[PDB]
């Protein structure tokens, strides 16, 4: 949600086949923390 | 002499067109009502014979130039003819543009979604889909069916939606109008009249100007639900934002209606139904329409006819002799009218008894005019009477008097609110929607938002005007607008706003003659003979008089006004202002039911 | 995406008439797709059981 | 298809709801000429 030139948008994430079911945040925030190095080079920016 | 030359070919016109249509009506209605195979190609045949004497007729009538006319009326059935109407455009896009409109129905009509679970037992809409955004109490429920019907039906109309603007906008274009969007406003424009002249331009300041009237008790009456909301739904809806969009009653929220359970004012006091003391009394659907027809008579129009009692059909057969009663008036020229209801004993069909007998009763007056003038003044004054038919036939005072409603019953001021609120949900409730879908399709059909930014700007339109936030974010791969009824299947929708106002204009103005003294809401023109001259001569003219005389004849104006709406809801309005004192009245677009677990991302 | 086809009526005689390689195609991967995908999780409870 | 322990496997493309409609090798040969160097770092591997 919300794009911009920024590039700044928000994302969130659900279950599979359940749109009234999200995932919460604090989940999220530590499969990101996980696999950060992974996401990053994927696209070649790096952590700043 | 081209005056003459017309005059004639009008006179030639009428008989033919009139014999046509009585036989082109009246295969309809042998179908409608004796539903047989046989019969069903029957119309299409008479159907068919009839729409090619319009095309024509619509050709022939081209040759006369319309600025030599000097005789207003004939001047007037001329530009009824000389609208080319789609025939302008190509063969192939002409036939590429029907193709694009009947896939774009049958998806509406016939799309299914179905459960996660268990993916055999799919839903339609009509029957099922409907029945749970306007019945259930449950949070996950609403928004699986809110979000699926979206999701696996809007994305189908998308792509379709995007060529039947382009396509529509060369008719138009063709036709010397700027866009379809100036081609729809061509139903209130009036040219030469000195003084009742109407630019369809004028038709959007006057919109956005009166809406601004209504935005203060709007604003009331949407901090009042959403304050009893907060007790059927806690945690999750916040008392300062707006509300989701999926926890409206209806799968749009276009009425507000199924969400009287949930905010009547004083629950323990019922509101007033007398489909029990018609039980008691032995009523058929036959004292019904007497007593209809009895009021009518009371305020001076005429009687029946005798056609009238003849040939209807104001019973359901009841065995396989199949028909449909969704209840309509029907006209069938020449001079015959007839109702068409399967009736029921209740009270919500002895109010739509009053109102399909005020369509009747509005024929009945202009059936003295050239065909092509047989209609209401502009497209919102036909439903524009029989509400204020079936609005003073629902009153205690009237009831009370035909029978019903034991004499010994004096209402207290708490039913009162209870019905007030029970109507604001419905008239007040839609305003606001109304005014913002035709203002969305306005902008789209004249470029004003580029083909990328069309999800973007409803929902930004949303938040703002109605105060109504979605529940997930909808992309440009969505077409949320084209999966309502109207906007997929080609309907003008500035109807339902200017009749609304048109409704209380009425009523307003017709109390006055019948001398009231208490509020407008508790108003009875039974038994005043002296306003029943003052709407006669509004329904004696059909489209032979622009608009505004029309009005003028009436209410003493020459333009829609809001200040008699907001008269009828006084009573409310001053309850509401008082109910929220300790509350927020308005709304933030900035929260979202989703903005508590988003992570923001930000690339360089 | 209006059309459903059951087994029994329709998608047995596309299969037992046509000619066309990716009709055949089409049936016969859709239905393995859209149909097995779903039997697999209980077939696995039953030979347990 | 053929997934094994050296992790060698065959691929193919198809339209995106056609099932018989195989996008030509010499096309896939093109798109992944383009873009290797972006497919690779995704894993940390060096196009040996
Ligand atoms: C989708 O996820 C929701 C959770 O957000 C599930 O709702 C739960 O349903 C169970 C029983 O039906 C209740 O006991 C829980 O209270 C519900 N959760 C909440 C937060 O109220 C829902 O069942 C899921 N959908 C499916 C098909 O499993
Ligand atoms: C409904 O329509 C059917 C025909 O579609 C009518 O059947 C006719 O009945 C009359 C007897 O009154 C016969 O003389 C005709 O031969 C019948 N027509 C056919 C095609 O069979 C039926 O009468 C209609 N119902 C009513 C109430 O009029
Ligand atoms: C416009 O033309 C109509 C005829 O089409 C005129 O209506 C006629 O009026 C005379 C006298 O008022 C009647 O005797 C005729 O019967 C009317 N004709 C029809 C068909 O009913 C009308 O008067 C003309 N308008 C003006 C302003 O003169
Ligand atoms: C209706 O469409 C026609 C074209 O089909 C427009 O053009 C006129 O067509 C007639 C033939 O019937 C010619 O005699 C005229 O010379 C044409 N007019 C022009 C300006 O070329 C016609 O103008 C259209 N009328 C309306 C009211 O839209
Ligand atoms: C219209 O007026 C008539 C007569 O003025 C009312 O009919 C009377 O109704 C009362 C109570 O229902 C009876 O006691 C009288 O006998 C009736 N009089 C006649 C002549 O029938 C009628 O009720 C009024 N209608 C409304 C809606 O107020
Ligand atoms: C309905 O009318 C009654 C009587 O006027 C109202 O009751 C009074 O309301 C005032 C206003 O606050 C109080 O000061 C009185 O004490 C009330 N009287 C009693 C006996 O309680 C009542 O408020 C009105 N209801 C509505 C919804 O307007
Ligand atoms: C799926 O792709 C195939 C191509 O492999 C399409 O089949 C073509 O269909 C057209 C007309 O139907 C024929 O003229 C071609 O000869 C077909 N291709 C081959 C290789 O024979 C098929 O139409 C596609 N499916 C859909 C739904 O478009
Ligand atoms: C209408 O018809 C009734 C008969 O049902 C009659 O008594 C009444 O007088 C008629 N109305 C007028 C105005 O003549
Ligand atoms: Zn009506």
């Amino acid at each position: 949600a919300n794009l911009k030139p920024r590039i700044s948008f928000n994302f969130f994430v659900t279950a599979p086949k359940n749109v009234s079911d999200i995932i919460p945040r604090t989940e999220v925030e530590k499969a990101i923390r996980m696999s950060r190095s992974r996401i990053n080079d994927a696209f070649r920016l790096n952590d700043n | 002499t081209i005056e003459e030359q017309a005059k004639t070919f009008l006179d030639k016109f009428n008989h033919e067109a009139e014999d046509l249509f009585y036989q082109s009506s009246l295969a309809s209605w042998n179908y409608n009502t004796n539903i047989t195979e046989e019969n069903v190609q029957n119309m299409n045949n008479a159907g068919d014979k009839w729409s090619a004497f319009l095309k024509e007729q619509s050709t022939l009538a081209q040759m006369y130039p319309l600025q030599e006319i000097q005789n207003l009326t004939v001047k007037l059935q001329l530009q009824a003819l000389q609208q080319n109407g789609s025939s302008v455009l190509s063969e192939d896009k002409s036939k590429r543009l029907n193709t694009i409109l009947n896939t774009m129905s049958t998806i509406y009509s016939t799309g299914k979604v179905c459960n996660p679970d268990n993916p055999q037992e799919c839903l339609l809409l009509e029957p099922g889909l409907n029945e749970i955004m306007a019945n259930s109490l449950d949070y996950n429920e609403r928004l699986w069916a809110w979000e699926s019907w979206r999701s696996e039906v809007g994305k189908q109309l998308r792509p379709l939606y995007e060529e039947y603007v382009v396509l529509k906008n060369e008719m138009a274009r063709a036709n010397h109008y700027e866009d379809y969007g100036d081609y729809w406003r061509g139903d209130y424009e009036v040219n030469g009249v000195d003084g009742y002249d109407y630019s369809r331009g004028q038709l959007i300041e006057d919109v956005e100007h009166t809406f601004e009237e209504i935005k203060p008790l709007y604003e009331h009456l949407h901090a009042y639900v959403r304050a009893k909301l907060m007790n059927a739904y806690p945690s999750y809806i916040s008392p300062i934002g707006c509300l989701p969009a999926h926890l409206l009653g209806d799968m749009w929220g276009r009425f507000w209606t199924n969400l009287y359970s949930l905010t009547v004012p004083f629950g323990q006091k019922p509101n007033i139904d007398v489909t029990d003391a018609m039980v008691d009394q032995a009523w058929d659907a036959q004292r019904i329409f007497k007593e209809a027809e009895k009021f009518f008579v009371s305020v001076g129009l005429p009687n029946m006819t005798q056609g009238f009692w003849e040939n209807s059909m104001l019973t359901d057969p009841g065995n396989v002799q199949k028909a449909v009663c969704h209840p309509t008036a029907w006209d069938l020229g020449k001079g015959d009218f007839r109702i068409l209801m399967c009736t029921k004993v209740t009270m919500d069909d002895f109010l739509t008894a009053h109102h399909e007998m005020g369509h009747i009763q509005y024929d009945m007056a202009y059936a003295a005019q050239p065909f092509l003038l047989r209609n209401g003044a502009n497209e919102g004054f036909h439903e524009a009477v029989g509400e204020i038919m079936s609005l003073s036939a629902a009153t205690p005072k009237h009831l009370k008097s035909i029978g019903l409603l034991s004499p010994d019953f004096q209402e207290d001021n708490e039913t009162e609110i209870n019905f007030l609120l029970k109507q604001a949900l419905t008239i007040v409730g839609t305003l606001p929607f109304t005014y913002m879908l035709e203002k969305w399709r306005w902008m789209v059909f004249k470029g004003e938002i580029p083909k990328d930014q069309w999800m973007k700007k409803w929902w930004e339109m949303k938040r703002e005007i109605v105060g109504v936030v979605e529940p997930v974010p909808h992309d440009e791969t969505y077409c949320d607008p084209a999966s309502l009824f109207h906007v997929s299947n080609d309907y003008s929708f500035i109807r339902y706003y200017t009749r609304t106002l048109y409704q209380f204009q009425f009523q307003e103005a017709l109390c006055q003659a019948a001398k009231h003294e208490g509020p407008l809401h508790k108003c009875d023109i039974s038994n005043s003979t002296e306003a029943g001259q003052k709407l006669f001569n509004m329904l004696r003219l059909g489209k032979s008089e622009p608009w505004t005389l029309a009005l003028e004849n009436v209410v003493g104006a020459k333009n829609m006004n809001v200040r008699p709406l907001l008269n009828y809801f006084e009573p409310l309005f001053t309850w509401l202002k008082d109910q929220n004192k300790n509350s927020f009245v308005g709304w933030s677009t900035d929260w979202s039911p989703y903005a508590d677990q988003s992570i923001k991302v930000r690339i360089s």
